[PDB]
């Protein structure tokens, strides 16, 4: 089926706006087909679209391009970087991903996650809600973006970068996370008091909640109780 | 304030405002601020100083209980640092509305290194060797030794220009250090309330040996080679507590009328030349100042304005409280 994919690309290729690099786009998706490789990288070649993509790849790098929308992906992805992009939408994802970035786009909802997920970064978006969070989740940056609330933090969370939001209350932490240190950020957000379930949290949790309207009463039980990590400037 | 330095306390305040990350002031030591490198520590009167040093946690961890190192003993060590730092991922900084990059929402793209959790639950049972490097040791004491756990650098060539006030700009190269995080290897008051205490401290000195400080600190005035030298005479002694040497009048005024070095006036003494760094054309008013005999004035001046705005995350509160210190205690000696 190579004189048909090859159509496929030659069709994509001939309907250019005059800023792209849909020939250099061309080769790198030829020799991505013919030779069957894991890594597509079709980055900075001012892509405003993506044809079909090639099968069986693990790998998809479209980061720094100018794509409103992305095609069907691989049902394997292992791996999707579409950074940098104008992407309003991000199409059903395969079950076998792993690592998903997409930030500094235009985001506004995110679909469902797949449970192999142990990367997701979506900072600089727009996002207002968040799906659920996949169990292997390790790596969450959610900053830069205008969510009020988040999903339950699954059991094997190790960063949370969710600052420069407008969150009003606290996600639920998990009872089974017992790695050695867990980063959440939360500063520079809209969080007015301090929910219970801090209490019976290890020292392991090291949690910034600066930059957050904390009534002067939370303020001053929080400068007793210090004497988890935690920093309320 | 360089444009640098503008931009790392950005970048610190975006990714952990309020936290332990430590900005890069100056664009020439970054490449000592890596993970695994050593940093020293030093109470200041503005909170803390963060100190360059040329050593490694390999330089310091006591190896000889092994058998097998007696070229490998770099080898072995070059390989604990290259495998056990962790580069987690990238960032994005949104930059105020101050900020432009030369060459919509301005952004810059960081890269983040750490040494492994893995590798940093082990440094608890990790042995250090008794005796420091001479170049560390002579300066500084084993429990302000620090080591760098995490980086924050760029990925590629930024031209930043800033208009805080103007058209000031820099230029930071590739992968270069922007912030950090130290962790402690070995285990406060107000301002008017510290520059008493140390105004308290030379107060309880003979005149003879407040004078030989009055002379020797308005040596340093514009002239960071003396000022330089006299801060590691002066930490050499808080350290060593003896002295032999042409820096021997302010040396000698460390000592009581027993002749026991007085810790506290050593202290009191490199506050005054850390102040002293925070400030680069002011010291030439503090020198004129000195030496027409109007201290006084410059004290109410910079009093009155420390007043008016009361209603380096702010570098000019910065500079306004090291010129307060510097006249402070130069007028308290000349009493």
């Amino acid at each position: 089926s190579n004189e048909h994919y090859l159509r496929i690309l030659t069709e994509w290729e001939k309907n250019s706006s005059p800023g792209e690099e849909r020939g250099i786009a061309f080769n790198r998706l030829s020799q991505c087909f013919q030779n069957q490789e894991a890594v597509l990288n079709l980055s900075d070649l001012n892509l405003t679209s993506l044809p079909e993509l090639p099968k069986h790849i693990s790998a998809l790098i479209v980061e720094n391009n100018k794509l409103t929308s992305l095609p069907k992906l691989p049902a394997f992805l292992k791996e999707l970087n579409a950074d940098n992009n104008r992407l309003s939408v991000i199409p059903e994802l395969p079950e076998s991903l792993t690592t998903l970035s997409v930030r500094s786009n235009q985001l506004e909802n995110l679909p469902v996650l797949p449970n192999h997920l142990t990367s997701l970064f979506v900072e600089n978006n727009r996002l207002y809600n968040l799906p659920a969070l996949p169990e292997k989740l390790k790596f969450l940056h959610v900053y830069y973006n205008r969510l009020t609330t988040l999903p339950d933090l699954p059991d094997k969370l190790e960063i949370l970068c969710a600052q420069r939001n407008n969150l009003v209350t606290f996600p639920q932490f998990s009872d089974r996370n017992n790695i050695r240190q867990k980063e959440y950020y939360f500063h520079f957000n809209q969080i007015t008091t301090l929910p219970e379930s801090f209490s019976q949290l290890d020292s392991s949790y090291r949690i910034n909640i600066s930059g957050n309207p904390l009534s002067t009463r939370v303020l001053q039980s929080l400068q007793r109780l210090t004497s988890q990590i935690y920093f309320s400037d | 304030f360089s444009v640098f330095e503008e931009i790392t306390r950005i970048v610190v305040k975006e990714m952990d405002a309020g936290g332990d990350m430590i900005a890069v002031r100056s664009l020439v030591d970054a490449d000592r601020f890596r993970c695994f490198h050593l940093v020293g520590e030093k109470r200041t009167f503005f909170g803390c100083r963060h100190y360059t040093t040329g050593l490694t946690l390999m330089d310091i961890l006591d190896t000889d209980g092994d058998k097998w190192l007696d070229g490998l003993q770099g080898q072995k060590a070059e390989f604990q640092i290259l495998d056990n730092v962790d580069s987690t991922g990238e960032l994005i900084v949104r930059l105020p509305k101050e900020i432009t990059i030369s060459g919509h929402h301005q952004k810059i793209k960081i890269s983040e290194n750490r040494i492994s959790q893995q590798y940093l639950a082990t440094l608890e049972n990790r042995k250090l060797k008794r005796e420091l490097p001479f170049s560390f040791r002579s300066i500084n004491t084993r429990e302000n030794l620090y080591l760098v756990t995490e980086t924050l650098e760029t990925v590629k060539e930024e031209t930043l220009k800033s208009d805080r006030q103007g058209q000031r700009e820099v230029t930071i190269p590739p992968n270069r250090v922007l912030s950090y995080r130290v962790k402690q290897l070995v285990f406060s008051r107000n301002m008017k309330e510290k520059l008493e205490d140390m105004e308290s401290v030379l107060k309880d000195l003979t005149e003879e040996k407040r004078k030989d400080v009055l002379n020797s600190l308005a040596k340093c005035l514009g002239k960071e080679d003396i000022r330089q030298d006299l801060e590691q005479r002066v930490s050499e002694v808080l350290i060593s507590g003896e002295l032999h040497d042409p820096d021997k009048p302010l040396l000698s005024s460390l000592f009581n009328a027993a002749g026991v070095l007085v810790e506290a006036r050593a202290k009191a003494i490199l506050d005054f030349l850390d102040a002293l760094l925070e400030l680069s054309e002011e010291q030439q008013f503090v020198a004129e100042a000195l030496e027409k005999g109007t201290l006084p004035l410059l004290k109410d001046q910079v009093k009155s304005v420390m007043e008016q705005n009361w209603d380096d995350y702010d570098p000019e509160a910065r500079i306004l409280c090291a010129l307060y210190v510097v006249v402070s205690i130069l007028l308290e000696l000349a009493e």
